[PDB]
């Protein structure tokens, strides 16, 4: 089978993984100062450091680093939830336990402390998100439709929210095109593999907007410097 | 105080 030039692009953009957790790792090992209580404060700054990665990684994407700060800037004002929610469910994906979730630090957490744990909209969230992961894993998601996935997302702005039109509106219909001619072309036994990874993107996005609720639901406080870029991300507004 | 536009410059 050939592959579409724009997922081998892809495929040399994607960071290496060791990298990325040594990465993250270090900065949550640091001495901690005293104003959430655990656990929440160490992965809510495992969040916050993966969607730092995350955007690294758009930073050096084609057609990403061209735009002007100002869409890049609403691009990922409109993806940032989706980018962490398919990052977190593609990791489950390649782990495969239906028993405990593994986190981007190599850490793994038991579903049984979450259901004890866990607040209802949490517990309800993560449980919703195992049931994608194993559509997922039963469609056979693999690392090309993966990260052609994310492309797609970053890019799933209508572009009548944006100042530049023209190459947002390409890009959206490059990505589209390689998705399809992959599927076809690597699953042909499958026959709408193309539509129901598009469908997957429906619950990505209905994830994404119960994972917002959650965090909403904390009451975070505004920083005196800005220390985090996510709580960043869920104040700002349109 | 924008981090995500400082990220974006850098
Ligand atoms: C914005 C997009 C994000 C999408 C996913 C991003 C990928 C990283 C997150 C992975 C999943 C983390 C689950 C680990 C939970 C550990 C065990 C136990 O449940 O911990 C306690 C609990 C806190 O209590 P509460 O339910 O808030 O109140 C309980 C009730 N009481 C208030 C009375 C005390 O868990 C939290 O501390 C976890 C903190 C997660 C920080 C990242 C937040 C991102 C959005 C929410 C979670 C999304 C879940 C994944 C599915 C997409």
């Amino acid at each position: 089978p050939n592959v579409p030039e724009l997922i081998l692009q892809l495929l040399q953009l994607e960071p290496e993984e060791d990298q990325v957790r040594a990465r993250i790792v270090g900065c949550l090992q640091e001495p901690a100062k005293s104003d959430q209580p655990a656990p929440f404060s160490l992965l809510c700054r495992m969040a916050d450091q993966t969607f730092i990665s995350i955007v690294d990684w758009a930073r050096r994407c084609m057609v990403f680093k061209e735009l002007e700060v100002a869409d890049q800037m609403t691009l990922l004002q409109n993806s940032w939830s989706e980018l962490l929610v398919l990052d977190h469910i593609y990791r489950q994906v390649q782990y495969g336990k239906e028993d405990s979730i593994l986190l981007v630090t190599g850490q793994e957490v038991e579903l049984s402390t979450v259901a004890v744990q866990a607040g209802s909209l949490l517990h309800s969230l993560v449980l919703r998100a195992q049931e994608l992961v194993l559509q997922l894993h039963a469609l056979q998601l693999d690392r090309q439709e993966f990260v052609c996935l994310k492309f797609l997302i970053l890019f799933s702005l209508d572009v009548k929210f944006l100042n530049n039109h023209s190459l947002v509106k390409d890009a959206q219909e490059k990505a589209n095109a390689a998705l399809l001619d992959y599927t076809l072309s690597h699953y042909p036994h499958s026959g709408d593999k193309f539509q129901q990874l598009l469908l997957s993107l429906v619950e990505v996005r209905a994830l994404s907007m119960q994972a917002k609720e959650y965090l909403y639901h904390k009451h975070l406080g505004n920083e005196m410097p800005r220390n985090n870029l996510l709580i960043e991300m869920l104040q700002a507004k349109q | 105080p924008s981090l995500l536009k400082k990220l974006l410059l850098a």
